[PDB]
């Protein structure tokens, strides 16, 4: 349920 | 669709041999076939827009809910620009259509979420060299399921990122090879007949066979 990729 | 054939005998055929049951993974190695390309970042703003994507080359793209796609080299200016019906257009975001402001705007948008916010997968591989046979890719297919996020490059590369444990495939059916990268980061790439005959531990077993299930989807479609 991630917006993205893996953040900083 | 040869490519995603080609893909699916490869996997079938590993998977076929149990290669977790036999064990000398490290035998399998081929540091020759790390890919040239592969997906070091995304954002899916489906909602609204479409799935935004980074190359590991920080080129850009987005396929955006239209089916249309819009893709930014490295230069940080050429953009080749695909319509719904396959038809590719090549330009500048110094010199392009009215109709096209938008979209390479949200492309712009897309860019710097991605710059900013999100790290690079695979930011500890050198992608191999790669000559005038391999241009840029773009995103042909993606989809996301309970596990992963399916990403289908033109160059018939498909990328799996799993969203449990952070680990990644990045299979390439022309050769045929698939790398691998782990919780910790590391990351190693194997030739699949290799793997075949030498075998591999329980972890990449499963995901090839999670992996040899969604490429059966990307044919499927």
């Amino acid at each position: 349920a991630a917006f993205s990729s893996t953040p900083k | 669709d040869c490519h995603l054939s080609d893909m699916l005998q490869q996997l079938h055929s590993v998977n076929a041999s149990k290669p977790s049951e036999r064990v000398r993974q490290e035998e399998a190695e081929d540091p020759a076939c790390i890919p040239i390309f592969w997906v070091s970042k995304w954002v899916d703003y489906s909602d609204k827009y479409g799935l935004g994507y980074q190359l590991c080359d920080n080129s850009v793209g987005v396929l955006f809910n239209d089916s249309t796609r819009l893709i930014l080299y490295n230069d940080g200016d050429s953009l080749q620009y695909i319509e719904r019906d396959g038809t590719e257009s090549y330009l500048t975001v110094s010199s392009h259509p009215n109709s096209l402001m938008k979209k390479i705007t949200l492309l712009k948008y897309f860019r710097n979420y991605m710059s900013e916010h999100l790290l690079k997968a695979g930011a500890n591989i050198t992608p191999r060299e790669g000559d005038e046979l391999a241009r840029l890719p773009y995103l042909r297919t993606w989809f996301r399921t309970r596990s992963a996020i399916i990403l289908h490059l033109s160059n018939g590369s498909v990328q799996i990122n799993f969203f449990q444990d952070h680990t990644k495939l990045i299979l390439c059916p022309l050769m045929a090879a698939v790398t691998y990268i782990d919780e910790k980061r590391d990351f190693r790439t194997y030739r699949l007949s290799l793997l075949e005959e030498y075998g591999c531990c329980k972890e990449l077993a499963s995901r090839l066979r999670y992996a040899r299930t969604m490429v059966d989807k990307l044919l499927s479609s």
